[PDB]
């Protein structure tokens, strides 16, 4: 039930952490969050072409 | 957005799915997890958190006042079935294989159910069928009636699209799961499913059977539910958990979506046909009312800038002979009652230890018979064991106690003929526990009103209800065995019990005693007079007016809110007993509303004067 | 009183006819059935080390009112929860040594020992899950009622009810809850001979539905099941014994989802651990007596 | 307008006005990081 706020400070937080200011409602930030979940699933899988 | 929530509005297990809506826009309902549907009515604008006992897949709204909607069950029987009134008035068992399109074209009453080898057509007055369209491997997936008047459309598992006008091509696509959306003006079919189209054919069908593919824009992959709206919009609910509101002279433009906190997605929607309003349910089963133009108009304009035995003979027996004698109790009562004989059940009642509940019962029934309350004793435990609440509530022997002394002569039967007392008849009466069901007892009271609405009218004008419940209750409490008559009362019990068939008698019963007396009624003020009137030996022809009840109970058609509407539960299971909601939780609204003001301003007075020990803390 | 002249065979077909014993003399009826593998040792280890934070049964959800079951529960508690964190912390495997100082107990080193070995024999599966409730044998159980007769499941589901809804109140919530004193009356040890079984308790489990599923196939609400549940009623279980044991013997393995093993947990050197305890969620309750004493002393300094 | 290739990307969750503030950044980073990549690959 409070699964997903404690999610939401957990994405702004972690988000931030790699200065991606989030200046938005939290509405959506479940966007931001797939975006970042995918994005460094992303580059990992971008910097493994590259090594190979 | 108005928000309901049934949890409150009758606790229960609900997480309410389906909603759909009637076309006088009155009627409401939902279908609910079990498969049950709550139904809910304005006019009297009560919160009518009622239900119909059904294991329901579709509510189709029927323009009966009453609705008696036609319920697709589990079963496929179509149930006509309200909770205005309740009654079950029709089980329209026919179609086997799950119905998914039930619909009624109300233009002139035309009921179609879809099953997949049937799509049938019912004649709504009678639920008479006039056409079965039974086609053989058609496997029909749906089929809707072109409510302009008229039209069948149906469509084969297989994606093929053909059309039955009445009075006697395709998409394509093998969807597994299709919902067929019929405008109001029967100009546009729109389907849609498990692929990701608005499939508009048209009907003005310039394009035969075939269906115009157009992809659903953005997110839409797939839909759960289509509806026309208000006048050529079509809504969608996308598998996105999103709605969409698409315009058909654009396609798509789309006009509205909009989900309150979109992290609360939408499970399915329907409009009320005053298209102002749509509510939308979340897939935690909350509906949100929305009026749906204001919706429209504000995305639409903020948006626009971002980019022996037989009932029969005993009922004539029981009449002209009058009553029958004790030793006969067993066979008279369990062939009418329906008595399982359930004496494994019964015995595992009888035997457990101390009973703390009725000790004890001397105190408030002071019969000085130390075997006589020990008979009540036994009978009252097990009651008690079965369902406790039956000792809250610790007025129980009232009604034991002529049990206890007439059909005392076989214990496990007493108990059973008592449950089926309070499974079936007595059926509003654990509502208000541990006090008088007086709510509930409203189901007499209206009663009252029906047989005589003089004397109700009356007795409202004279006894101020509360006391006018309690005077009802205490006669319902035994029956009328400490009122009317210690023995000769019994016409009216081995009438009801002729009658088990019929559960509302024993509400018709007491109140033909009230119809009885009339103006002898009349001048009572209190129920301290009248509930001790009752037990005056009058002559009170009994026989006379049960039967008088009896044709009464049979003159008014059953579309009466009589609160709770007594159902058949005259049967117990074997075994073991049958299960039975005994208990309270119902709202009586205006003292919650005037204890929630009182403690705010208790709270607030408090507060300050705790601010003021400011001056405490110092000492510390 | 070690002198096993009597077979248990002979006992086992007197459980259905005789039923179990005098509850006076049980003592040596009992463990003579169920194989308590009893030495000097063990015992007094478990006596010696002790107690405590965990006994939320005295005076925080169960009092004890006599000393017979006060002060000697005490020990029953102590060994067993010192013996296994499982029991320390857990409910349904507190339950049984809670009845076991109640019926036995006076009897200390039965009740306890009566108890490791019910851990061991038919307790197996009863944790497996924790803090939770042991979903394996919910599971088994539907499996078992399905193959039981399937009108009951096809229903039952049909109206969304789950395991534990319709299961726990013999099974997954511990097997007495559901029974009174007298009804479950040493339920333990009729079905003792049924240990053997997978286990016969299983049946029974499944019997306490099946049975019941003319009032079952009448729910359509959760709160209808609830009061079935709650209620606790003793329904018969004597025709349930025997309806289970008959559901064993038509029943093969090969229905049965659970397996169990062959556990004669019987050492002169050694008692088992019942393995089984997710000991990575266990020990951790508390009873701070304190709580309230100085509430009680705060009120006192201000005196 | 974001929500173009959100969609593009399958990010299948809601929009908002305030949404490029930070979308601009993180959306421009689900086409590249090493955007290379789509070239990563041809190699």
């Amino acid at each position: 039930s409070l699964f997903n706020e404690r999610k939401y400070l957990l994405l702004r937080k972690k988000l931030d952490e790699l200065h991606y200011t989030q200046p938005l409602q939290i509405e959506s930030a479940e966007l931001v969050d797939k975006l970042l979940n995918d994005l460094l699933k992303t580059s990992e899988g971008f910097q493994k072409l590259k090594n190979k | 957005c108005d928000v309901i929530n049934f949890k409150t509005l009758k606790k229960g297990n609900w997480h309410s799915f389906k909603l759909q809506f009637d076309s006088k826009g009155a009627t409401y309902g939902c279908l609910d997890q079990a498969g049950n549907v709550t139904l809910f009515y304005l006019d009297k604008n009560r919160y009518t958190n009622v239900d119909v006992q059904v294991d329901s897949s579709n509510l189709t709204f029927i323009e009966k006042p009453t609705g008696y909607l036609a319920v697709s069950n589990a079963d496929c029987s179509i149930s006509i079935y309200s909770i205005l009134s309740g009654k079950l008035i029709q089980q329209l068992k026919w179609h086997t294989f799950k119905i998914k399109k039930l619909q009624v074209n109300h233009m002139s009453g035309y009921l179609l159910s879809v099953s997949s080898d049937n799509c049938t057509i019912w004649n709504i007055n009678t639920y008479e069928r006039r056409k079965s369209f039974f086609v053989k491997n058609t496997r029909y997936a749906q089929g809707c009636l072109t409510p302009a008047g008229e039209h069948l459309i149906t469509l084969s598992q297989n994606g093929l699209v053909e059309c039955h006008n009445t009075d006697t091509e395709e998409i394509g696509l093998k969807l597994k799961q299709a919902h067929l959306d019929i405008s109001a003006e029967g100009v546009y079919i729109a389907i849609c499913g498990d692929s990701n189209y608005c499939l508009i054919g048209r009907l003005d069908c310039q394009q035969g059977f075939d269906f115009e593919l157009y992809e659903l824009p953005n997110n839409i992959q797939s839909v759960k539910k289509i509806k026309f709206i208000r006048n050529s919009l079509l809504t969608l609910l996308g598998s996105d958990e999103k709605i969409y509101v698409l315009s058909a002279e654009n396609n798509m433009e789309i006009v509205l979506c909009f989900e309150l906190p979109s992290r609360k997605g939408i499970v399915d929607y329907d409009l009320n046909i005053d298209a102002k309003y749509l509510v939308v349910i979340s897939t935690l089963g909350e509906k949100y009312v929305y009026d749906f133009h204001q919706l429209i108009a504000n995305q639409k304009k903020h948006q626009q800038d971002v980019t022996f035995l037989d009932r029969e003979k005993l009922r004539e027996f029981l009449s002209r002979f009058g009553y029958f004698p004790e030793k006969h109790r067993v066979v008279v009562w369990n062939y009418l009652l329906k008595l399982p004989s359930n004496y494994e059940a019964f015995d595992n009642l009888a035997r457990k230890g101390l009973h703390p509940n009725y000790l004890n019962l001397k105190s408030t029934f002071p019969i000085q018979s130390d075997k006589l309350y020990y008979r009540t004793q036994r009978i009252l435990s097990c009651l008690a064991h079965y369902c406790p609440v039956f000792a809250q509530l610790d007025y129980m022997p009232a009604f034991v106690f002529p049990f206890v002394k007439l059909l005392g002569t076989n214990e496990a039967f007493c108990f059973e003929v008592i449950l089926s007392f309070l499974v079936q008849w007595g059926q509003f009466f654990f509502e208000f526990a541990p006090n008088p069901p007086v709510s509930y007892l409203k189901a007499f009271m209206e009663l009252l009103e029906y047989h005589e609405p003089q004397l109700h009218a009356q007795l409202n004008q004279n006894i101020p209800h509360t006391q006018l419940f309690n005077t009802i209750w205490s006669s319902l409490q035994v029956v009328l065995t400490d009122v009317l008559k210690r023995e000769d009362w019994l016409c009216f019990i081995d009438f009801l019990v002729a009658h088990s068939e019929k559960p509302d008698l024993l509400l018709h019963i007491l109140v033909a005693y009230f119809t009885y007396f009339k103006r002898h009624i009349i001048s009572f003020t209190t129920g301290s007079q009248l509930l001790r009137f009752f037990q005056q030996d009058h002559q009170i022809r009994i026989q006379n007016l049960l039967q008088d009840a009896l044709e009464y109970r049979n003159r008014t058609p059953p579309r009466i809110p009589q609160a709770v509407v007594l159902q058949d539960n005259l049967p117990l299971t074997s075994e073991q007993y049958p299960i039975f909601n005994f208990y309270p939780k119902f709202s009586l609204d205006q003292h919650k509303e005037i204890r929630e003001q009182i403690i705010q301003e208790e709270l607030k007075a408090t507060e300050k004067k705790r601010t003021l020990k400011e001056l405490n803390t110092l000492q510390q | 009183n070690s002198l096993p002249n009597m077979s248990v065979h002979k006992l086992r077909q007197f459980l259905q006819k005789h039923k179990v014993y005098p509850d006076k003399h049980r003592a040596f009826i009992y463990k003579q059935l169920l194989e308590l593998p009893l030495n000097v040792d063990n015992f007094a280890t478990l006596v010696q080390k002790g107690l405590y934070p965990s006994f939320k049964d005295l005076y925080r959800k169960y009092p004890i009112s006599d000393s017979k079951l006060y002060q000697k529960m005490q020990t029953i508690l102590s060994c067993l929860a010192n013996f296994c964190d499982l029991f320390g912390e857990s409910d349904q495997f507190i339950q049984i040594a809670f009845p076991f100082v109640k019926l036995f107990g006076q009897e200390e080193l039965l009740a306890f020992e009566i108890v490791l070995c019910f851990a061991h024999q038919i307790l197996q599966n009863y944790f497996v899950d924790f803090p939770h409730p042991p979903l394996d044998l919910l599971q088994n159980i539907d499996e078992i009622i399905k193959y039981n007769d399937p009108i009951l499941h096809q229903h039952l589901k049909q109206h969304n009810f789950k395991f534990v809804d319709y299961i726990w109140p013999f099974l997954s919530g511990f097997f007495t809850s559901a029974l009174d004193k007298e009804s479950w009356l040493q339920l333990i040890d009729y079905l003792i001979t049924y240990n053997d079984t997978p286990e016969l308790f299983m049946f029974i489990t499944a019997a306490f539905i099946i049975y019941f599923k003319h009032p079952l196939m009448k729910l359509k609400s959760k709160d209808e099941l609830e009061i079935f549940i709650s209620r606790q009623n003793p329904v018969s279980v004597n025709h349930i014994i025997e309806s289970g044991f008959s559901l064993l013997k038509r029943t093969p393995i090969d229905k049965i989802f659970v397996k169990f093993s062959k556990i004669l947990p019987l050492s002169k050197t050694s008692y088992n651990q019942f393995t089984n305890y997710n000991v990575f969620n266990v020990a951790h309750q508390e009873t701070e007596a304190e709580a309230k004493l100085e509430e009680s002393k705060h009120k006192i300094r201000q005196m």
